[PDB]
């Protein structure tokens, strides 16, 4: 998929 | 190709371009609406903000709609000529004359000229509500005014008043 | 994860609510007349209208 | 106090429902929608009025502001005045996922965000709204 | 009578009324619109129309005439044109005034934050002087820090 | 012909030799002013005798004053800067 | 023999009107 | 013809680099050549011309329907190459003043 | 645009031609 | 010199795809056992928003740009070109759907 892919807080900044 | 533009898709889209973005709008300016709640109401432009967004105070038999002012997109108006108004041209063949409207065909309006005083029909986009001509013909022809001019072998005359395309000679 | 999927489209919608407004957006945005497509003073100019055509096939001196 | 406030806008939402009935109803009749445009003074002094969010939000006033960011079945959409009041109004309060739960306002925001007749600039607040109502969800 | 006739009647300045100008009127009173920051069109002279050097804005040549008054260099006093902005921006010399402003008003619903209810505000009302009546408002008004949404009956406030 | 020789002038009460120092032997220009914007916008060409403040729309309502050329160019100054100065040929009250 | 003059009062052709220097006196 | 010649916006395009008094050496040459083509080259400006000493009388629409029927009558006597005519559009201006046909 | 090379530096186009056959002529259809 | 593969998103020069293929796409183009053709259809010299990636399973860039499964290099936003229709039809042949990187879809 590609909306999954959304940037969360755990994500490297 | 033996035919005249049999392919016209194109040249309809460069047309519906150049109608969009050759409008431009003044404040108090009677205009219609197309789409939205709105359609095929009247209103005059009160004030215009950039290019994209403009406040047009609309016209209805209801005092108290009177009293409002909408922001309306300028996407969705078409400009409303009535006859007899001054309006000078914006761009075409016929740029910058000026008249009075005469016969308002829909999109087509028709309006007897100033400078060469004769019927002239051009698109209702091509067309600015301009009370005065104020037309400056200099940067034309070969002839500045009231020059000597040689009308011909024998003739000869001043040139009276000076026009795009035109001038008027006095023997 | 399926049932935070299934939140966000419940939250959210498929579209198909305005799918078929979005359908009849693009279908009104969707669309020949050469009296349209040129000024009159500049297609008598050219010879274009119905009347010079009239000329054209009628057998008689211009 | 709060009663009153809750009262109050369960009022407005009754009048904003009435308002939207009628100015439908005139469009189907071939009148303009004037009742909304008349009716949008006092509900943007309401909706800026910040103490009365938690009264908003309990009152679901977000399904009426759907409502009215729906669009009639002619496919005409409504005035840029409301539009642009409503998503100032949706950037000035604190929506959660159990309000839009509750409202189901999603919908419309994507309608919105996929429309083309849409302003370009509401379309990029929608886009920001949208994604700000997914990130708690992913966390 | 150095100067060529006019049939406009000659009369002196009694009065200079000062003021800002308003984007209507800068948009009205221009002849033309500069958004080609080019100054020359090809480096082969006949400058860009819509540049900085367009012929409508006026004539500083001998043998050249402007394009919008037909007159020579010595007579044309010169045309303006203007320049949209893509986002708007503050004017250098306003902005203190711009913060006293927003100190004075409430920055949601735009009202002031006291009426005349007060009885020093009417004072402040009452002096003529448009400075002055700005210095005492903005000395009442600075010390509120709340938005009353209602009366101190609701005054329109937002809270 | 500095401020201090001005100020002399005026104390001789000499107030025709000061106009004529200040404009006669020096910039001396004529514009054309709106009489309802009080604005030096007029578009006049005089050869052509016609007269136009586009912005207030009018052709009738125009006059023509004989001010400094430094004058001329500090109320353009000021009008690029936002500024507008109006120049009035009648009183109010 | 002809004069090309230019006068204030004769509107009707911007002041321009054709007259034989024979028909003028100088002032 | 060739003082028309010289500042008409055909014979500008048709020679881009040269000055106006060489295009009035080529309106000379062509008159010598042509007398009737350059008259016809005029097309509007030919009623300008010096016809008549009063020819200021006559409405416009009777000197132009003049001027039109002396040219069928002069063309027909002279006579239209056609495949000249279809292939130089020069010889093409006296095409519409054949007998029997038109603009 | 009658040909597009498919490199996409270049494309072959249709013109009208502009020769004096023995500053530039005015474009002109091709007389042989 | 240097082209981007359409498929997989690397960037590297032509003369290393000609020579040695494309390291993470030669399981199903076979670009290392191919001609020219293949290289110049399946990789653009065109191409913007050069990337590169240390750690593939960790970024989040990576996993946005559908390329946390390939092999560490110079990468590109948007390449211009899109693969032809016998390729994207050989691709769903061994099962794998091919979305474009071109930006034109979405
Ligand atoms: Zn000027
Ligand atoms: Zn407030
Ligand atoms: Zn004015
Ligand atoms: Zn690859």
């Amino acid at each position: 998929p590609q909306r999954l892919l959304i940037p969360t807080v755990d994500d490297p900044g | 190709e033996e035919s005249t533009t049999i392919d016209l898709s194109t040249i309809a889209d460069s047309l519906k371009e150049t109608a969009k973005n050759l409008v431009s709008f003044q404040p108090g300016d009677n205009v219609e609406i197309i789409n939205g709640e709105l359609n095929h109401l009247t209103g005059t432009v009160s004030s215009v903000n950039q290019s994209t967004i403009v406040s047009v105070r609309l016209h209805s038999d209801d005092d108290t709609i009177n009293s409002e002012t909408v922001e309306i997109p300028t996407s969705d108006l078409r400009k409303i000529f009535n006859v007899g108004d001054h309006v000078r041209v914006i761009h075409g063949k016929h740029t910058d004359d000026t008249g009075l409207i005469v016969e308002v065909n829909g999109d087509k309006v028709e309006f007897i000229s100033n400078q060469t005083k004769r019927t002239v029909i051009v698109f209702s986009n091509y067309l600015i509500k301009s009370t005065d001509s104020t037309v400056s013909i200099n940067e034309s022809g070969r002839f500045e005014l009231h020059d000597l001019v040689q009308v011909n072998s024998d003739l000869v005359g001043i040139v009276i008043r000076a026009q795009k395309d035109s001038f008027d000679v006095l023997c | 994860q399926g049932e935070q999927y299934q939140e966000i489209i419940e939250i959210f919608g498929d579209g198909t609510d305005y799918q078929w407004t979005l359908d009849a957006e693009e279908e009104m945005e969707q669309p020949t007349s050469l009296a349209d497509v040129f000024e009159p003073s500049e297609l008598k100019e050219k010879m274009l209208t119905d009347e010079d055509n009239v000329i054209r096939v009628t057998d008689l001196p211009e | 106090l709060e009663q009153m406030q809750d009262e109050l806008i369960q009022q407005l939402k009754l009048q904003m429902e009435e308002s939207a009935i009628r100015d439908a109803n005139n469009i189907e009749q071939g009148k303009p929608a004037i009742f909304k445009l008349k009716l949008l003074p006092k509900v943007k002094d309401i909706l800026l009025r910040a103490n009365l969010a938690d009264s908003i939000l309990d009152n679901n006033l977000l399904a009426s502001v759907r409502l009215w960011l729906e669009p009639l079945p002619d496919a005409s959409l409504p005035a840029y005045q409301i539009q642009k009041v409503l998503f100032d109004a949706i950037k000035s309060l604190p929506i959660k996922t159990s309000h839009l739960r509750e409202s189901g306002l999603g919908k419309v925001m994507v309608f919105y965000q996929k429309s083309k007749r849409v302003e370009p600039n509401l379309k990029r607040t929608a886009e920001k709204l949208i994604s700000d109502w997914t990130r708690p969800i992913m966390g | 009578s150095q100067f060529p006739y006019s049939s406009a009647p000659l009369r002196s300045v009694k009065e200079v009324q000062f003021g800002l100008l308003s984007p209507e009127e800068i948009r009205a009173i221009s002849v033309v619109k500069i958004e080609y920051p080019e100054i020359m069109d090809e480096s082969r002279q006949r400058p860009r129309e819509g540049g900085l050097n367009d012929p409508k804005l006026g004539s500083i040549d001998r043998n050249f005439k402007c394009q919008t008054c037909g007159e020579g260099m010595a007579e044309c006093p010169g045309h303006f044109g203007h320049m949209e902005l893509a986002k708007p921006v503050f004017h250098i010399g306003f902005i203190p005034k711009i913060k006293k402003v927003c100190e004075c008003i409430c920055m949601n619903c735009g009202k002031l934050l006291l009426d005349e209810t007060n009885p020093t505000m009417a004072q402040a009302i009452r002096i003529r002087d448009p400075k002055k009546r700005f210095n005492a408002v903005w000395q009442l008004c600075k010390t509120k820090m709340v938005c009353e949404a209602d009366a101190p009956v609701s005054r329109g406030g937002c809270g | 012909f500095g401020e201090m020789e001005r100020d002399c002038m005026i104390a001789h009460g000499a107030a025709g030799f000061l106009k004529e120092r200040l404009m006669e032997a020096s910039d001396a220009f004529r514009v054309h002013v709106c009489g309802i914007c009080g604005l030096m916008s007029v578009i006049a060409n005089l050869k052509k005798n016609q007269f136009e403040c586009r912005s207030c729309k009018n052709k009738t309502n125009i006059y023509q004053l004989h001010i400094p050329y430094a004058a001329k160019l500090l109320f353009q100054e000021l009008m690029a800067m936002n500024i507008a100065p109006r120049l009035y040929t009648e009183r109010s009250g | 023999n002809f004069l090309f003059l230019r006068s204030r009062e004769i509107v009707e052709n911007q002041g321009v009107f054709v007259t034989s220097s024979n028909r003028v006196k100088t002032i | 013809t060739a003082r028309l010649y010289q500042h008409s916006s055909k014979s500008s395009a048709e020679y881009p680099n040269r000055p106006q008094l060489a295009k009035y050496c080529i309106g000379l040459a062509k008159y010598i050549q042509s007398p009737l083509l350059e008259y016809l080259a005029l097309d509007e400006s030919m009623y300008s011309l010096h016809i008549h000493k009063h020819q200021n009388l006559l409405p416009r629409e009777k000197l132009i329907d003049a001027v039109q029927t002396s040219i069928v009558d002069i063309v027909n006597l002279v006579g239209v190459d056609i495949n000249e005519a279809v292939r130089a559009p020069y010889h093409a201006l006296a095409l519409p003043y054949v007998c029997g046909l038109g603009p | 645009v009658d040909e597009v090379l498919e490199n996409g530096l270049e494309a072959r186009l249709k013109l009208v031609p502009r020769l004096d056959y023995g500053f530039r002529p005015a474009q002109r259809l091709f007389s042989e | 010199r240097e082209r981007a593969c359409m498929l997989c998103g690397i960037v590297l020069p032509g003369r290393v795809f000609m020579q040695n293929g494309c390291p993470n796409c030669d399981s199903v183009l076979n670009l290392r056992d191919s001609d020219q053709a293949t290289v110049n259809e399946c990789t653009s010299s065109s191409f913007e928003g050069l990337v590169a990636v240390g750690d593939n399973e960790h970024s989040w860039v990576a996993k946005w740009l559908r390329v946390d499964r390939f092999q560490p290099g110079l990468y590109a936003v948007r390449v211009d070109g899109r693969l032809p229709s016998d390729i994207v039809a050989a691709l769903e042949q061994y099962g794998v759907y091919y979305r474009p990187r071109d930006g034109s879809v979405i």
